[PDB]
């Protein structure tokens, strides 16, 4: 009551396009961790929901690695590296963040990270050893004793680089050992005698770059698995050399051993390394390789011997050894060979090996589960998905059951909830991708429940409608009735869409009839889920920049980039027979946003020239004709209060005032636009006091709910991805104080990381009054930004 | 069904080939193909690509020198990959109101989703359209095709086509160049410099990049920007040496600007290739000969490469309207062949001709050239008239080996000096005099008094190109039946280092290079400074 309760409900995102950005924990009920833009996202595949975001990075995240315990409990600490020259050590408690420590001292983006716990009997506070490698031709080592960190050593590789790292301990002792793969096609081994790391051995054999190494402990011996761009996988073996005796079988042929000696407690110990095998079977590069983690069944630890590899030729291979002979054999080969789509970057196991996950070139995630009875059959499952570049616009269903987003990745996506009988929580998944275009998309607007308008980096607006199988799939997944969702008003219509032979368009296929009861996977979404094109509008001289629509569903606006006055002109269209209606020439720069008052008697525009204008519709009866618009108020340089570019504007729900937000860190209210009957000329002017939010404002939105206490709540977004809810109140007195009150603000884990481009409340006009609601305790809205992310937020009603 | 019969035929063919290799005898492929196709009852013959695409791995490695297809694709010593930019408008649309009077296609045209000066039906255009103009996908796709043919892709060179590339926003150019370098190397970088470092340490060498630009977009700023990218070649469209033609076609600049841009680019260290167009309006049959004679005799014009593009009239252009109104008429085919023969007889021995005509599909042309092999018809006519062509392309070992059947016997060393663009140019070469066969070449220039780069001021001589022809020899390998890795490069550099010290009088020598070449010159004894590889000569 005293404070509002803002909480997040759903997040949609996909991993970055980097090697080693995905990692699965070990132990029962582990968590998946990946990196999106500047955040580390934790994901729970069993519930298929995102639990939290960890954000303290200022650039792109590159590597993530959990820290493995010895008891078998789920891990609680991890280490991340960013393209901002810094490493971060996190701590987790109760699926939350407890503490984060920044490690600094690099001069380039970091690209490899590893860390282990130390074993010793002084009862320390869990001492940790960390190794990192970056783009400044150096490798750094760190130690973390409690809340204190210190840099033990740095290693310089001249003008080379290190591409992979791994840490472990020598067998039957407690001396840490390090393996580094380099661009020299050669692996380097370091051992920590005394207090520093010293080179002991160098392993040759590869003849291309190395893209992953991994240690493993088997009995009293140590194994090393190495992959490269040679399309080959090699396994080595490290063991303790004999006691300098009991060696008399000279009647055998054996490979020469690579030997080194170490000092331990005034004792000399000799170790030997020798190659084991050389696998093959891949065509393109091999991007990753991983052993199988150990796990506990009914107390006893089981230690399987298996290997996983993912390659650039759209394939994954699982390897196991043969006991009858001395060779390894392929067991399962999974993937989709064919098409212009490229291969995989990363692959991960489960706790016990039931599930396998892989990360694709664009950012798609693929998950496979093994059958219980049939042990050589795997089936794909449902995973999170989202844009792989900045989202630019957002809209709501007129009745509120799905959202549509566009982004600079040249795609359009639709998200809708899934209803299942044997559970209570509801989860939202992608079900439709009704565009794969050849230009960057910029704007979108909604015309009917299954029809929209899109505008991209070209001089043409396009109109898309929905095919038939989409309605059946929608009503099946969302749990509605097919007859009632049609409302006997759509009737006959095309069945699907397909890519044209030449050019960019959509063609009706009156693709394949495929009924669905569960959300699809990232192979049915890419092909069988397009929408036909039914219109194409010309009349602009440059690339589109803004689009809006009125509440009566019959009109449409547009704008384009311009540098003079003859190009920056608004254009009005029709929605029953698309022709230009009238041209509104004003302003000299680009129009950034427009808005229709809910009264359907106004249109407002804001522009880069720090000005604005209001256009009033004249009244005629003339039923066969169409009304017209003309200037009602305007603003020059002097009357303008915003000192810089205006980015957003919005209307009050009663068509009385309107709010503007600009880069001048100020949100202003201009009011008294009512009394349309007969004013002398106008009375439009500033009706409040300017507010200094703290940063540039790039989004403004007003809730479409009226309260008797006359509350006007405004959702303000900033460049830094903050979302602030204020509460504006008309003073009604000649002082303008006590009109700006701060209501609630987003937390550090609920916020974004880059600019916010849109905010839109759920204007459920179809449900004018909430029939089946808990007294409307909550209000929902949605947000998108340039951090590849789309979020849905919920706020308590009575608090505001 | 024919499919399994085809598969069995292919398998039998490789079986016979590998057997013959095992016991080590030579085998004729065509007879085996016909005989094996006879057995299984077919009505067609196997294709080379199918036979290549079914060899076991070790045998795939061993027996490619017998199943290679289209040996011309790597007969010059490198592998060429062509990529295209995003559609955009030419920069001079604003302050003139329109574009050149003969250029087809573009953002505002009836050729849908096509780049300026192209139609979209071309081979490279249809490759980037289905890839939606993404450099990574285009590079990967082209390298896959080249490997499927059976060629070696150790050494690569890019060609960036489209409109004016250097007129785009900086972010897009950053994106494009870093993606090209990443596609070659395999890294995932953030900006140009990181990508350049990793490509320097790569194993698939990037020899150089080529960019097409306008004379008004070739200044100190643009030259420095292209120097940071790794570019080493430039393509400029001169089209004419007459001042009235350059303004009646709404070109947008003047010839003097072209000459000044040539001077700056050559002093900076680039290589210059010029586009020229015969049969322009208001140019008869006698002004063309004078045009080209002045081109190759006047020091202000002498380029390093040429592209001959006879004028074509295409729908939707101003020249089309001129042609309909009965005011413009093309040459007769015999006259065109005669003119091309006469032009080709004038090219100096230090100039290379890359292409001889455009590649627009025949049905789209309203008038002009109609055949598709103008170069060989012109060569036959030249043989009839008694004159000979002596450019660089038609004198190198690979071309002389595939068109004729000759091999060098009495190699000698040749040097040619001249003056061009206000500078003293030298051209060193190794070639066979009696049979007129070229092997390797090097270009050297003494920097003039109007150089602006910091690294080249104070007495520096710059090397602009080093090249050895033949077939491609992979790095660190040797082939005694080819010409590359046999020591013709360190012989050409030792002589360049003697001219620059005893004759030019300089005290430093600089080289513009790619990245694999960076490692090569580091091997020779050069160090790195800025974007150049430099060495002290004192
Ligand atoms: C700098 C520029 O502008 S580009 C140079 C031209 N670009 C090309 O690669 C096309 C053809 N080029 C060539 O013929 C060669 O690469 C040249 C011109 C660089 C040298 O020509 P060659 O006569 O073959 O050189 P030469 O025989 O003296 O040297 C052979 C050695 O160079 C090495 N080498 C050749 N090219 C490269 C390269 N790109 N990077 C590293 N080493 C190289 C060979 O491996 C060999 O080394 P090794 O036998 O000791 O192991
Ligand atoms: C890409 C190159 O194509 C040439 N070019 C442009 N238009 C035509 C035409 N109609 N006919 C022939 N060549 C042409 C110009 O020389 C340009 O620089
Ligand atoms: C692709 S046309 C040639 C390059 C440039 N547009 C010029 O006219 O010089
Ligand atoms: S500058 Fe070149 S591409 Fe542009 S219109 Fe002229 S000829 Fe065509």
């Amino acid at each position: 009551m005293v404070a509002p309760v803002l909480e997040t409900s759903h997040v949609f995102c996909c991993p970055n396009r980097v090697r080693g950005v995905l990692n699965w924990s070990s132990g029962p009920r582990g968590l998946l961790a990946f990196g999106t833009s500047c955040s580390v996202v934790l994901y729970d595949p069993l519930k298929r929901v995102v639990v939290t975001n960890l954000n303290g990075h200022t650039a792109r995240v590159n590597c993530i690695q959990w820290i493995c315990k010895q008891d078998g409990s789920p891990s609680t600490e991890l280490v991340s590296g960013g393209s901002d020259n810094q490493v971060i050590h996190w701590e987790i408690e109760d699926n939350q963040l407890l503490k984060a420590v920044h490690l600094q001292g690099h001069e380039g983006p970091v690209y490899a990270v590893h860390a282990v716990y130390q074993r010793r009997t002084s009862d320390p506070a869990l001492c940790t050893l960390i190794v990192s490698a970056a783009a400044d031709s150096a490798v750094r080592l760190w130690s973390k004793k409690g809340p204190e960190v210190m840099c033990l050593q740095t290693l310089n590789f001249g003008n080379g680089f290190a591409l992979a790292l791994c840490l472990s301990f020598l067998p039957n002792t407690d001396v840490p050992i390090l393996a580094c793969g380099n661009d020299d096609c050669r692996i380097h081994i370091f051992a920590q005698q005394n207090d520093q790391f010293q080179k002991v051995l160098s392993l040759c054999g590869h003849e291309d770059w190395i893209r992953g190494v991994e240690w493993a402990a088997f009995g009293r011996d140590l194994f090393l698995a190495s992959c490269s761009q040679d399309c080959l996988i090699r396994i080595w073996k490290l063991y303790i050399k004999s006691t300098s005796l009991e060696t008399q079988d000279d009647d055998n042929i054996r490979l020469k051993e690579n030997t080194f000696t170490i000092e331990n407690e005034s004792v000399k110990i000799a170790f030997a390394v020798t190659l084991e095998t050389v696998l093959a079977g891949h065509e393109n590069w091999v991007n990753a390789v991983h052993w199988q983690p150990v796990f506990y069944k009914d107390g006893v630890l089981q230690q399987p011997v298996r290997l996983l590899s993912a390659s650039m030729d759209k394939t994954m291979i699982l390897w196991a050894p043969d006991e009858e002979s001395g060779v390894w054999l392929e067991q399962v080969r999974v993937g989709e060979v064919g098409g212009n789509t490229l291969g995989f970057y990363d692959c991960q196991f489960n706790e016990d090996g039931s599930m396998i996950i892989a990360h694709a070139f664009h950012g798609a995630l693929h998950l496979w589960k093994q059958n219980t009875v049939n042990p050589r059959e795997w089936t794909p499952e449902i995973v999170i998905s989202g844009h792989f570049d900045g989202v630019q616009d957002l809209v709501w269903d007129p009745e509120g059951e799905f959202i549509i987003t566009v982004g600079t990745d040249q795609t359009t996506r639709l998200f809708a909830p899934w209803k299942r009988k044997d559970q209570s929580q509801v989860t939202w998944h992608e079900i439709a991708r009704p565009q794969i275009h050849g230009y960057d998309l910029k704007c979108l607007a909604m015309i009917n429940r299954f029809q929209f308008v899109s505008g991209a980096d070209e001089k043409v607006l396009r109109v898309f409608s929905a095919p038939r199988n989409f309605v059946e799939n929608f009503c099946a997944i969302t749990g509605q009735s097919l007859n009632h969702v049609l409302c006997n008003q759509d009737s006959d219509l095309p069945e699907g869409a397909t890519v044209p032979a030449l050019g960019l368009s959509n063609k009706a296929v009156f693709f394949q009839p495929s009924i669905l009861t569960e959300p699809p996977t990232e192979d049915h979404l890419l092909q069988n889920t397009l929408w036909p094109e039914v219109q194409k509008l010309y009349g602009h001289g440059y690339e589109i920049f803004c689009v809006t629509c009125n509440s009566s569903k019959t009109l449409l606006a547009s704008a384009c980039k311009a540098a003079k006055k003859e190009h920056a002109a608004i254009i009005l269209w029709n929605t029953t027979s698309w022709k230009q209606v009238q041209n509104l020439v004003f302003h000299s720069l680009t129009v950034t946003q427009m808005a229709f008052s809910p009264n359907e008697k106004f249109l407002l525009a804001v522009s880069r020239d720090r000005t604005w204008s209001l256009w009033k519709k004249q009244d005629t009866i003339s039923p066969e004709f169409e009304p017209v618009f003309s200037l009602f108020a305007f603003t020059n340089k002097i009357t303008s209060v915003h000192s810089r570019i205006i980015w957003s504007c919005d209307w009050s729900p009663d068509s009385k005032y309107f709010f503007t937000g600009s880069r001048d860190k100020k949100v202003v209210v201009w009011g008294e636009c009512d009394s349309t009957d007969d004013c002398i000329e106008h009375n439009i002017g500033p009706c409040s006091s300017v507010l200094d939010v703290g940063g540039a404002v790039t989004a403004v939105s007003v809730c479409p709910v009226l309260h008797p206490s006359q509350r006007y709540v405004v959702a303000v977004g900033l460049e830094c991805g903050k979302i602030c809810l204020y509460t504006w109140k008309k003073t009604d007195q000649v002082p303008e104080i006590n009109d700006w009150t701060h209501c609630v603000e987003t937390s550090q884990s609920q916020s974004h990381t880059l600019a916010i481009r849109k905010l839109c409340w759920k204007n459920c006009s179809g449900k004018t009054e909430q029939k089946e609601a808990e007294g409307a305790e909550w209000l929902h809205f949605a947000s998108c930004g340039e951090d590849h992310t789309v979020k849905i937020h919920r706020v308590n009603k009575c608090a505001l | 069904s024919p499919a399994e019969l085809m598969m069995l035929t292919i398998g039998d063919v490789i079986k016979q080939l590998i057997e013959a290799h095992e016991q080590g005898k030579d085998i004729d492929l065509n007879k085996v193909k016909t005989k094996t196709a006879a057995k299984y009852g077919l009505s067609a013959q196997p294709r080379l690509v199918d036979i290549i695409a079914a060899v076991p791995p070790q045998y795939r490695k061993v027996l490619m020198p017998k199943l290679k297809a289209k040996p011309i694709r790597t007969a010059s010593g490198i592998a060429v990959v062509a990529v295209m930019c995003k559609p955009h408008r030419c920069p001079h649309i604003s302050f003139t109101g329109n574009i050149c009077v003969y250029c087809p296609g573009g953002p505002d045209s009836d050729f849908e989703y096509s780049t300026q000066s192209y139609t979209g039906y071309e081979p490279t255009s249809m490759r980037a359209i289905r890839a939606r103009y993404d450099p990574f996908l285009q590079t990967r796709h082209r390298i896959e095709q080249l490997k499927q043919l059976g060629h070696s892709v150790d050494k690569v060179e890019f060609i960036v086509m489209g409109g004016t590339f250097m007129a785009l926003p900086e972010e897009y150019r950053d994106y494009f160049i870093r993606n090209l370098h990443d596609a070659l190397s395999g890294h995932t970088s953030n900006n140009i410099y990181e990508a350049v470092k990793y490509s320097e340490r790569s194993l698939t060498k990037c020899i150089g990049i080529t960019i097409e630009t306008r004379p008004d977009y070739c200044m100190k700023r643009h030259l420095s920007d292209m120097l940071t990218y790794g570019c080493t070649r430039l393509e400029i469209g001169v089209q004419s040496v007459y001042e009235d033609v350059a303004r009646d076609t709404n070109r947008g600049h003047t010839v003097k600007a072209v000459c000044e841009s040539f001077h700056l680019a050559k002093d900076s260290g680039f290589k210059v290739v010029a586009h020229m167009m015969p049969d322009l309006p208001n140019v008869g049959l006698e002004r063309d000969i004078e045009q080209f004679t002045e081109f190759f005799e006047n020091p202000a014009f002498r380029p390093d490469g040429l592209k001959l593009y006879p004028t074509l009239v295409i729908r939707g252009t101003g020249l089309y309207e001129l042609w309909k109104s009965g005011r413009y008429k093309s040459y007769s085919p015999s006259d065109l062949v005669e003119l091309v023969a006469r032009i080709l007889a004038l090219v100096p021995p230090w100039t290379r001709v890359y292409r001889v005509q455009r590649d627009i599909p025949m049905p789209l042309v309203s008038s002009g050239v109609e055949h598709g092999n103008l170069r060989e018809l012109a060569l036959a006519r030249m043989k009839d008239l008694g004159i000979q062509c002596r450019d660089v392309r038609t004198r190198e070992v690979g071309i002389q080996e595939i068109h004729h059947k000759v091999r060098p016997y009495q190699v000698e060393l040749v040097r040619r000096d001249y003056v061009a663009n206000g500078g003293w140019e030298t051209f060193l070469s190794y070639e066979d005099p009696d049979q007129d066969i070229l092997i390797g070449l090097l270009r050297l220039r003494k920097c003039s008094e109007e150089t602006f780069r910091f690294e080249l001021g104070g007495g520096v001589s710059i090397v602009r190109e080093l090249h050895v022809y033949g077939s491609v020899v992979p790095v660190s390998s040797r082939d005694p039946t080819k010409f590359q890795h046999q020591g013709f490069g360190m012989l050409l550099m030792e002589e360049a280092e003697r001219i620059a010290r005893e004759e030019h009088g300089s005290g430093k020598i600089a080289v513009i290079s790619g990245v694999g070449t960076r490692n090569y010159y580091r091997k020779i004894g050069y160090r790195l400074q800025g974007p150049y590889m430099v060495k002290m000569l004192k």
